């Protein structure tokens, strides 16, 4: 069979809706677990060093 | 809207302010850090980051 995307949704004997609407629960993240960044609002006007 | 003055680092007087609302409370909870690349301040004994 496939995925629950029914591309040829026209004029289907089931009328209206039928087609199992599916959640993906499946959600892969790369990357860093982050929900707030450490923001760097002010930054720092032009200091010297050695 | 509220208003700050810059993180403290200047050998130098204070000029005058016009200021009239305050807070009840310290609400600057979502302060990370001062001015993290300097060695030191001025002002109003603050701390850094926790």
């Amino acid at each position: 069979i496939l995925s629950p995307d029914v591309s040829s949704k026209s004029l289907s004997a089931y009328l209206d809706s039928a087609v199992a609407n599916g959640p993906e629960l499946i959600i892969e993240d790369t990357g860093l677990c982050t929900s707030f960044m450490l923001l760097d609002n002010i930054p720092s006007a032009h200091l010297t060093k050695e | 809207p509220f208003c700050i003055p810059i993180p403290q680092v200047y050998p130098c007087i204070t000029a005058r302010r016009v200021h009239y609302a305050f807070t009840s409370e310290n609400n600057n909870d979502s302060l990370f850090s001062t001015n993290a690349a300097s060695i030191d301040t001025a002002f109003g004994e603050n701390a850094a980051v926790s």
